[PDB]
């Protein structure tokens, strides 16, 4: 019996920790209102860590917006009526170049 | 129609201003 | 409407008050002032809707080890529980019911 | 009986926001074919309180239009859904108009019901002839003291557990916590007992409403979001002179901001001359406020409601010609000139009045 | 309580006023220090409408000041005629003519429409994130039901005997 | 709330939500051995072992500045794995990426390790700051416990324990003390405690619609000239 | 007190004698 007494105890602590995460977030969210009414650098302070990830994109020269975002939802909103509608490929760096070139028996490498 | 006359006469004796909406509500209140 | 008045009185039409006070200060606040870049005691709002993961059991052990009863729970689970993960998910009562029929025989 | 007809139904908790049906009272007009009016009461307020207003022979509103005293979702008799989005609640009215075979209707509201009525004109302007808002404005009211009190009363009403509390416990709790006399009486009448004396409960969904008000964010009923857009039709606003909800100093500007055809004060926006009294919000209780609202309502329904935007009144229907924009008609051999805009029958979609009058027209020629 | 570590590593080339790495956030902080706080007016009326007569004087004073100083103003008016005609006839379609002639060129409108929708999504941020948590909280509450059953087994086993 | 209404929001010329192989004119085409004279290609089969070595380098070079903090090392490992597990769990089909997803991620991680080897990566500077702020608070608690004093966290825990006893001693009709009721007891104490502290204003608007800043001082004017320092 | 409530809605001053005649009218 002591096997499930301690198993269910640790199982409950895992989901009690998850419950406190969602509870505490809704608690801190009470002071945050109208993101449109905060300055740029203050909104990043509420969402601590976004400035760090923004520096990672800059220092690695990943300055293609939304390249490392799995769902670049901002990229889809910007290209709703674009010609050749496309979003950047995942983790595309502006410096990489995978171009190849071959010589065949025919012209133009065909 | 007959229940309308019963309520109207009661409201008549108390010289209280009555409307058809009040009577319809009171009659509906009796059946309800 | 598209006819709000003269150019000089344009910043007048923006204010909307929640009280009955007169005269009304016209200026409509754009942003919240942030004079000092103070580190907020508030936790980050990024920790919003992340599913269950390894950080949940790692932090559970850290907080459980703050108690005497919690130290016994952690030690028994990490040693004497045949599971291939610490992310325990209860999807059936097999391990629970079989532990009761093996116990209530006395 | 005949004039008062309220369809009886049971509220159904719906998971889908589109399977929401609205219930309410229907008031039959004096005459055979009249346009219909859909009116929304204040949040957590009885539809029956407006029956003596709409059935008063002195005001004679039913001589103009049929009135639907309709409850919004999570209120009264209608279905319950946790969302209070004004767009989703506006689509509820359109399904109600369809099920009731209503092509287009006048919209009215009191307080928050005024916001709901105006929102339907914002999302479905082609189905709405006009909006008559009583003591409301399309503005964020989350910080008005009057709304905070209502928000506080709903929060305190969540403390009562109908299973454990007795009737005397509830009466004491309401008198002590709800100091406003009218809000107290309204909340008592919302308490009803289910079948087989199971228990008591509020007619409105107290859980869904409290979370909406307590969260105090964009979807709150006190807030008016930019997402709602602009109402393009006829709109009339009336509110007390000293109203805790609409302040004459600045709370009129939202009306110009949202309603495109509002001319201004004295034409589409009036204030009822009255004293300072926290109960003046309930205009139907006081004859002085009710007489002015009814006269302004009769003037709206009779001459301004359902009239083209560029026409002054209904008197200009058929004698005022509106300029036309060039290259706006499909006919290529069309001489562009002024025209009088077409006004259609109030329920032309579900009747054959245009087919019947076509045949009667051929008999003449 | 066990004694924790005194401190972590302290980077010798990173500070708050001179951060080592770059982002728009630090630039935004120094930008608002420069332009200062939002110059909120405490008055009942805006400054322009209250001083229209006075600003009109100083508006015309500097016009006359430039007019009295510029003795060859006619040479400047004539020298400006050719570029005024040229640039306006050349850029008319791209600025205004496109609104009623051959092509609309709605590229800049698409950028306004997307940003106007994002403005609404940010305004409803608290609502959308709260609905996403209602589903995760439902999953968490479902897992916590197994511990409620186990805590009653001791009472069940005692009452069954 | 608000939902995107455009049903074609995730449509691309290559398919729905396709951010792995966007459609372009110069599409990849096969090569035939018998007909190919020479070729210039940079692709190879070295990304797998480079992915393994990069993880060992990033882990070991970051642990140089952890000062033997065991909890920080284990926390950093969980964070480092979340960076390497991106291609294995992402919605994007990382196996269908245009010109080899494996090579792309390995080259992307090498740029991170170059910054890590110099101790200049923003994830590193963020870790030192977060850990220093955490240890400073743990040292404050340790000094209060050695002095026999009660920590602020123990005062709330003790205050919350007596609140549950008081609520469960009056709630005798029902005996199911749910986690929902336990939560709103703590949150009622947390709000009261947070409002008690002298914190900078976080919300834009106070009880009124007005902003809670120092700039939100309007008429009436009732403040005199500023006074100087006292001797 | 349903009879009292409908009368209250119409803002008609009602005496106690009127309420009893109405209740007797329904019950009788
Ligand atoms: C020795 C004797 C000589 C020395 C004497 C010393 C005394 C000198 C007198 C100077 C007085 C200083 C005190 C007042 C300074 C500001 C004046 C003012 O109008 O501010 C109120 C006005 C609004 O104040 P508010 O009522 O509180 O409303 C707040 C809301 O934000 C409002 O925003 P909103 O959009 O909601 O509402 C409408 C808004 C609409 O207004 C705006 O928002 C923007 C208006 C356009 C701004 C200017 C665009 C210029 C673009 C740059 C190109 C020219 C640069 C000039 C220099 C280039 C190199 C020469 O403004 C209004 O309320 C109505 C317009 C009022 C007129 C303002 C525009 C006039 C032109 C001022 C520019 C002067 C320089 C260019 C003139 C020609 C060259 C000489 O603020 C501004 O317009 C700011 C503009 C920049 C200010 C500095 C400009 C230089 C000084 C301006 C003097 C103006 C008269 C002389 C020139 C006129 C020539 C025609
Ligand atoms: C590859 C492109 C074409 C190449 C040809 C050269 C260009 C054409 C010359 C005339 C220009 C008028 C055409 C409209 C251009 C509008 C494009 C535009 O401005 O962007 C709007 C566009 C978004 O704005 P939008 O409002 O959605 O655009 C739609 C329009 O508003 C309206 O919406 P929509 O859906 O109706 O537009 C559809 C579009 C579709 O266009 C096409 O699909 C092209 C047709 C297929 C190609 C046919 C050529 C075949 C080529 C291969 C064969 C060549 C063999 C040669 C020998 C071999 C050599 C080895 O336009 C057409 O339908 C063309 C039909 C022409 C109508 C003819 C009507 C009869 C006229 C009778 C009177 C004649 C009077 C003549 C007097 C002179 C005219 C003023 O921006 C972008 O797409 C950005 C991406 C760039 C697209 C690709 C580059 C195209 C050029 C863009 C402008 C420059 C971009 C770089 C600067 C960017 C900022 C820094
Ligand atoms: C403003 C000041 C700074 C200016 C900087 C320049 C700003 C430029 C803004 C971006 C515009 C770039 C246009 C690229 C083409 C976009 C359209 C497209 O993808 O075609 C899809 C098209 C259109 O398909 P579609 O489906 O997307 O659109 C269909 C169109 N309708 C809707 C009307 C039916 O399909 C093709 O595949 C045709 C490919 C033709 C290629 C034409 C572009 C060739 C030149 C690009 C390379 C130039 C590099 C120059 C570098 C110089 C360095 C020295």
């Amino acid at each position: 019996l002591d096997d499930i007494e301690n198993e269910l105890s640790f199982h409950a602590a895992i989901w009690l920790n998850a419950y406190a995460d969602y509870t505490m977030f809704l608690f801190e969210l009470e002071e945050y209102n109208d993101p449109n009414d905060y300055l740029m650098h203050e909104n990043f302070d509420f969402f601590r860590g976004l400035e760090t990830e923004l520096e990672e994109l800059t220092e690695t020269h990943n300055y293609i917006p939304g390249a490392k975002d799995d769902v670049n939802l901002r990229g889809y909103l910007a290209t709703q009526f674009a010609w050749g509608k496309k979003v950047i490929s995942f983790y595309r760096h502006p410096a990489d170049d995978f171009k190849c070139a071959k010589a065949t028996k025919n012209m133009l490498g065909r | 129609a007959p229940q309308n006359l019963e309520v109207e006469n009661i409201l008549k004796r108390y010289h209280i201003n009555y409307t058809q909406a009040l009577i319809d509500e009171l009659v509906d209140w009796k059946t309800g | 409407t598209l006819q709000w008045g003269s150019l000089a009185e344009r910043p007048m039409v923006d204010r909307v008050m929640s009280t009955s006070t007169w005269p009304v200060p016209y200026y409509q606040r754009l942003f919240k002032a942030y004079p000092i870049r103070e580190k907020k005691d508030k936790m980050s709002l990024l920790l919003s809707d992340i599913d269950i993961d390894d950080t949940n059991w790692y932090q559970a052990k850290d907080f459980l080890r703050g108690s005497f009863r919690g130290r016994q729970i952690v030690d028994y689970v990490e040693n004497n529980i045949a599971s291939n993960t610490y992310i325990l998910i209860q999807q059936d009562v097999a391990n629970m019911a079989k532990a009761y029929v093996h116990d209530i025989c006395g | 009986s005949r004039i008062i007809n309220h369809l009886r139904g049971d509220p159904v908790y719906q998971d889908n926001t589109k399977d929401v049906s609205l219930r309410g009272t229907f008031l039959r007009g004096k005459y055979d074919d009249l346009p219909t009016m859909i009116f929304f009461t204040e949040a957590c307020d009885l539809t029956a309180n407006w029956i003596p207003f709409f059935t008063n022979p002195q005001y004679d509103i039913l001589a103009h239009r049929n009135v639907w005293l309709l409850n919004p979702r999570n209120f009264g008799n209608s279905d319950r859904h946790p969302s209070f989005d004004l767009q989703e609640m506006s689509d509820d009215v359109m399904r109600f108009m369809y099920s009731q075979k209503i092509s287009m209707a006048t919209l009215g509201g009191h307080g928050i019901g005024g916001k709901i009525a105006l929102a339907v004109g914002c999302y479905h302007a082609e189905r709405v002839t006009g909006v008559f808002s009583i003591d409301s404005s399309p503005m964020d009211q989350r910080y008005h003291e009057a709304f905070k009190e209502f928000k506080g009363y709903v929060n305190a009403l969540t403390e009562i557990n109908f299973k454990t509390w007795s009737d005397k416990d509830v009466k004491v709790f309401l008198k002590e916590n709800i100091k406003d006399p009218k809000w107290r009486s309204i909340f008592t009448n919302n308490i009803s007992k289910n079948a087989k004396t199971q228990s008591d409960s509020f007619n409105f969904e107290i859980n869904y409403l409290n979370h909406n008000l307590n969260f105090n964010k964009a979807d709150s009923l006190g807030n008016w979001a930019v997402k709602n857009g602009i109402y393009t039709g006829r709109a009339h606003f009336i509110f007390p002179e000293y109203s805790r909800w609409v302040h004459l100093a600045t709370n009129t500007l939202p009306m110009h901001k949202v309603c495109a055809r509002v001319k201004g004060f004295g034409h589409d926006i009036f204030y009822v001359q009255g004293d300072e009294n926290p109960l003046n919000h309930w205009v139907y209780d006081f004859e002085n406020y009710a007489n002015v609202v009814a006269s302004k309502l009769n003037k709206f329904l009779h001459s301004y409601d359902g009239v083209h935007a560029l026409l002054k009144d209904r008197t200009e229907i058929g004698n005022f010609m509106i300029p036309d924009r060039i290259k706006s008609r499909n006919d290529s051999k069309h001489i562009y000139g002024d025209y009088s805009p077409a006004h259609l029958h109030h329920n032309w979609r579900f009747n054959h009045i245009y087919e019947k009058h076509d045949e009667l027209d051929k008999k003449l020629n | 309580m066990k004694k924790p570590m005194a401190k972590a590593y302290e980077h010798p080339y990173n500070s708050e006023h001179h951060p080592l790495n770059f982002s728009a956030v630090k630039i935004a902080e120094t930008f608002h220090d420069f332009i200062g706080p939002e110059q909120v007016s405490p008055h009942y009326e805006s400054f322009a409408m209250s001083r229209k007569f006075l600003l009109t004087f100083w508006g015309g004073f500097f016009v006359l000041n430039f007019g009295m100083a510029t003795v060859d103003l006619n040479w400047i008016m004539k020298s400006t005629y050719i570029p005024w005609i040229f640039w306006f006839q050349l850029m008319y379609f791209y600025v205004e003519g496109k609104n009623s002639m051959f092509m609309p060129l709605l590229q800049r409108f698409y950028r306004r429409a997307a940003a106007n929708e994002i403005f609404t999504m940010e305004a409803f941020y608290h609502e959308n994130i709260e609905n996403k948590l209602r589903n995760l909280m439902r999953i968490t509450k479902g897992q916590l039901e197994y511990w409620d059953i186990h805590t009653s087994y001791g009472e069940i086993r005692a009452d069954s005997i | 709330g608000y939902k995107i209404r455009n049903k074609s929001i995730f449509w691309t010329r290559a398919g729905w939500k396709n951010n792995w192989h966007p459609k372009n004119f110069n599409a990849p085409r096969p090569s035939y051995g018998e007909f190919t004279m020479g070729i210039r290609c940079r692709n190879d089969h070295h990304s797998f072992l480079r992915y393994v070595q990069t993880y060992r380098n990033m882990s070991r070079h970051c642990k140089q500045y952890f000062l033997g903090d065991k909890q920080l090392e284990e926390t950093f490992i969980l964070g480092l794995r979340s960076l390497f597990l991106v291609p294995y769990d992402s919605q994007c089909l990382t196996d269908q990426i245009k010109h080899g997803g494996e090579r792309r991620f390995v080259d992307q991680l090498d740029r991170d390790f170059e910054l890590i080897s110099y101790n200049t990566h923003p994830y590193q500077l963020f870790t030192y700051t977060v850990r220093n702020e955490h240890l400073a608070w743990k040292n404050e608690q340790y000094e209060k416990i050695q002095k026999g004093e009660k920590t602020f966290e123990q005062e709330l825990l003790d205050y919350l324990d007596e609140q549950v006893l008081a609520e469960k001693a009056k709630l005798r009709d029902g005996q199911n003390f749910s986690i929902e009721r336990m939560t709103e007891i703590a949150l009622h104490v947390f709000r009261k405690a947070r409002a008690g502290k002298v914190r900078p204003a976080q919300d834009v608007r106070g009880p009124d619609g007005n902003v809670n800043d120092f700039l939100e001082q309007r008429r009436p004017f009732e403040h005199p000239n500023p006074t100087g320092v006292t001797h």
